[PDB]
RNA sequence: GAGACCGAUAGCGCACAAGUAGAGUGAUCGAAAGAUGAAAAGCACUUUGAAAAGAGGGUUAAAUAGCACGUGAAAUUGUUGAAAGGGAAGCGCUUGUGACCAGACUUGCGCCCGGCGGAUCAUCCGGUGUUCUCACCGGUGCACUCCGCCGGGCUCAGGCCAG
RNA sequence: GGGACCGAGGACCGCGCUCUGCAAGGAUGCUGGCGUAAUGGUCACCAGCGACCCGUCUUGAAACACGGACCAAGGAGUCAAGGUUUUGCGCGAGUGUUUGGGUGUAAAACCCGCACGCGUAAAGGUGAGAGCUUCGGCGCAUCAUCGACCGAUCCUGAUGUAUUCGGAUGGAUUUGAGUAGGAGCGUUAAGCCUUGGACCCGAAAGAUGGUGAACAACCAUCUAGUAGCUGGUUACCGCCGAAGUUUCCCUCAGGAUAGCAGUGUCGACCUUCAGUUUUAUGAGGUAAAGCGAAUGAACUUUAAAUAUGUAAGAAGCCCUUGUUACUUAACUGAACGUGGGCAUUCGAAUGUAUCGACACUAGUGGGCCAUUUUUGGUAAGCAGAACUGGCGAUGCGGGAUGAACCGAACGCGGGGUUAAGGUGCCGGAGUGGACGCUCAUCAGACUGGCGCUCAAGCGUCCCACCCAUACCCCGCCCUCAGGGUAGAAACGAUGCCCUGAGGAGUAGGCGGCCGUGGAGGUCAGUGACGAAGCCUAGGGCGUGAGCCCGGGUCGAACGGCCUCUAGUGCAGAUCUUGGUGGUAGUAGCAAAUAUCUAGCGAAACCACAG
């Protein structure tokens, strides 16, 4: 669209960055990330550690998980695998459990610098309603 | 910025159609017909024309 | 954090801002190279900046601001004396503002030109009012 | 205008008065224009009418935009896959109805013609046979084109 | 003791003679009404006349602030000036006439000589503050350079409207 | 060759050409004029054309009705509590400090011990599918389908059992606000609903407690009572924009559902979709022609016109073989499993600035006219059905006013050309041209008046001309859409640049902007060398609400910007208060203070005028 509804200035910074990327690269990943950055909070539901742990199963354990939402901790998950996740926000228990398992935590600008086009990324959405 | 009529502006016509200069030079618009004595209309056609 | 302070200045409040109803905003900051509130001309939201100012003595200086003194508000600007020769002053601006944005260089040359023209006009006006006595 | 003839006129890209389109004479299209005869006047153009229509009032549909055909590069860029690379190929494909007549005629924006110099007939909302202007005038349409272009 | 309250048709009915004036047999009902000036210095005196009134004259920074008193809108009215009209006036678009008012580009720069005076000129000296290499003072002089000022010379650029 | 109107843009880039530069991606050159006035503006008057009095309400529409003597000030969707939807924000399987305690520079801010409220607890296959890819594939969310588990229900009824308790195995067309890797809590802003005076004003009443009399009345309160039904309901601009219907239920006094308008999400994306033609097809073989063919509109070889359903490949085709809970005598069919090849006419036309689903939200349920088809009756009109188009909610050109009807639908301008209608005058444009007819004691006019008669009437034909907001070309405004713009720009990426299309509008929805009182911050803001206010046949800016400056008066405060807040914007309510008028120096000398002439002196009524 024309403007994000968010008043977070850093969100608008991410929107400017991914507008530039979507314009100057032929990568559908950047366009999808920009579209999800424009979207509202109810349309960006929280993604739990267990849902990522399920999706990191076949050959995606070496891929970088990208979540345009907040990753939340799941108490049902007893063992957290090693994971490189790039998300808007992390809850304190989720970030602590990811880093305690040898994994890593990323923001979207570090993703845009390390992976400008989204090569070998795993885009994950949270459950609707 | 400004559409120019090729029928009024000869340079625009030469830009779109490079053949216009030699179409006008060789007079292909004033071409003459084939020479030789033309035959006369058949009488059958004339009697059909002025029938009853 | 140039962008973040720019968003805070531009979208919320700036004490140096003059909002006019005629289609342009103005910058009341003394170190603004053009007295206009826009992204390139902001002396605060740009960490590296350059302007041209004239002292009460009449000597015109070039003021340069870097990011490494940004936490030092008393040491923000370095002051370099510009020559009375106009072409040599233009080359001094070109030499000191090498590798700067072209907007800052262009506006610095324009401000130096306008300051020298104002000085010449002031001398002519002072001569005319001295002659007339009005 | 009843909804069915108005649907026909929207299908023929005639949504405004004094609007001209080139239609390939096909019995389906023939039945369509016989349906909307109370609103249109149509006939067989010669080479002069097509030439002056495309040269003077020729506008192309480039990305849904009405672009004047002031250069051959536009025609090559929009119709180069069909062999039409300049304006003379466009005139040849419209006049002599070739294999790619759909795309050549659809590329052209509908011709926004002026009112006729000299006016219409004294009662133009009547068929051409009954001394009007509606319906099929055949070759006489050239004169109408010469008045409206 | 206070307020993101109200500011004299508001805020309590009542900022002032207010449960007063006034009404009703009575129970009861119940208004309107603030501001001269810093200071009364609240207009002496002369002169009309019977007035809650004038003319001179005076106080005052001011009286076109005179206890009708800070400012003083509109409705409505009078004097003077101009124009129009007598089977409606008023309005929209477009010229004209008369009267009045405003006043167009704020109207400049560059070269070439001669003289003068300063400097960022002098690999001149001394001092001060500094972001430690940049600024600012004081004293020297015009070989060079650069600025100005004065007297001459020349070129150029200039706002609007017509053909 | 003659004329008119226009000159958008602003270094270069491009296509080109008649190539030493050109008429080739938008006007320059030369000359002249301009300060005791070039050029503007204001007021008054004259002149040409145009123009029903505003608001409310009813009607299909009018027409009536209501309100309006004038001016100033005041004047009406508010505040709580409880639900619900959406935007932002913090934390997140948790969240919420503010009952309270501690603390304090003291109603602020800062901290939190135990509770409590709400919520959470008590991973399967296949096929699509965004995205990624080492080109082999991996596959989010979501949907479809086949499965798994559970509260509980239907039988079969295990080892066992205290000997009268239990449910193991195999079966069911099972359900659920069930599970199948949590989404909530708090707050802010906006909208809607319920209740409180509840957008503002407006009964008859009823009750409680008092005051008087003299054959029920009055006063105060409950009470801002309540029911219907009126009247009124406050700046501008922009964008989008209706319905007056389907179905259901029951009060009569009505709601729900869907439809028209809009928002968000998901899925594709000119794939697909269509008030459409064509092909085949449905009811009309309806008209016609022939019957030197048969037979007899009902005859037919052929076949109209005219309208209206269905299908036009990938969500597809065909055939062969197993299963099923179905079906029939029977793969007789149906469904679930088969296989093949067709992506370079993938299987008509044309258009395509897109469509479907899910969820959420305002306003509306009139009727009238006309057409097509059909039925019935009357002396004649007329009555009953479906249909679209319009009006309500529409301006402009014509139409003698209107209305209907014809044209054509609307941003601000310049030029050109027309539609309907016109060219004797009013009135712009022909006393135009060809052929005939008509003299009417109130002819006739594709007449309104004057008037017209080898027309200025009638019928046909031909030529030129006139002008709508219509069409075409250019300029400008706005909206929408497409494109470009970072080792950053020669303009706030909420900026800038390029291109195209479009512009009516009631109820209603959304956005932007102007103004008022007060609060926090700021402008090192203005000001007794003059703030605010007011007046003003001055000057500017803005489409507009409005804003800025000059001149006069005046005498103490005030303004801009970013946020916050509200008792925030008036033409009307037989609105409230105050002030002031025509009537009118009139009626009359009346309460208060039979005529003429002094002095005194109203009221009804009043949109503006006959
Ligand atoms: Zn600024």
């Amino acid at each position: 669209r024309k403007a994000p509804k968010s008043d977070n200035v850093y969100l608008k910074l991410l929107v400017k960055l991914y507008r530039f990327l979507a314009r100057r690269t032929e990568a559908p990943f950047n366009k999808v990330v920009l579209r999800r950055l424009f979207m509202s909070r109810i349309n960006r539901p929280p993604v739990s550690l267990s849902r990522i742990a399920r999706n990191l199963k076949n050959g995606n354990e070496k891929k970088t998980v990208v979540v345009v939402a907040t990753v939340t901790d799941d108490n049902r998950l007893l063992q957290v695998p090693k994971m490189e996740v790039a998300a808007l926000r992390f809850t304190a228990k989720a970030r602590a459990r990811i880093e305690a398992a040898g994994g890593r935590t990323l923001t979207l600008d570090q993703l845009a610098l390390e992976k400008p086009t989204g090569a070998n990324t795993l885009l994950l959405r949270g459950p609707k309603n | 910025v400004q559409k120019k009529n090729p029928l009024r502006n000869k340079q625009i016509m030469l830009r779109l159609n490079p053949y216009a200069s030699t179409f006008a030079k060789e007079k292909l618009g004033e071409v003459k017909a084939e020479e030789g004595k033309p035959p006369k209309v058949p009488a059958s056609f004339k009697e059909l024309l002025h029938e009853a | 954090s140039d962008e973040i302070v720019w968003q805070i200045i531009n979208q919320q409040f700036c004490a140096f801002k003059l909002k006019t109803t005629k289609g342009q905003n103005f910058c009341r900051n003394e170190y603004s190279v053009s007295g206009l509130c826009n992204r390139q001309s902001c002396p605060l939201a740009n960490s590296r900046y350059a302007t041209v100012r004239q002292s009460p003595k009449g000597t015109i200086y070039l003021y340069i601001k870097t990011i490494e003194r940004s936490h030092m508000p008393s040491k923000w600007w370095e002051k370099i004396k510009l020559s009375q020769n106009y072409q040599k002053a233009l080359e001094q601006i070109d030499q000191r503002l090498q590798f700067f944005p072209k907007f800052l260089i262009h506006k610095c040359k324009q401000r130096l030109t306008r300051l020298v023209q104002v000085a010449i006009r002031m001398r002519r006006i002072a001569a005319e009012e001295a002659r007339l006595g009005e | 205008i009843p909804p069915k003839p108005r649907k026909i006129l929207q299908l023929l890209r005639l949504r405004q008065i004094n609007n001209g389109v080139f239609v390939k004479v096909t019995k389906a299209t023939a039945e369509m224009i016989k349906i909307v005869e109370p609103w249109v006047a149509y006939g067989y153009p010669n080479l002069k009418s097509v030439r002056e229509l495309i040269y003077k009032r020729g506008y192309g549909k480039v990305n849904g935009q009405r672009i004047p055909l002031t250069d051959n590069a536009i025609i090559e860029e929009n119709l180069g896959k069909y062999g039409i690379i300049c304006i003379e190929d466009l005139i040849h494909e419209i006049f002599t109805v070739g294999p790619n007549f759909k795309q050549a005629a659809n590329f052209l924006w509908p011709f926004k013609l002026s009112n006729p110099n000299g006016g219409f007939r004294p009662r133009k909302f009547k068929h051409f046979i009954e001394g009007g202007d509606l319906g099929n005038r055949e070759e006489h349409i050239n004169a109408l084109i010469r008045a409206m272009n």
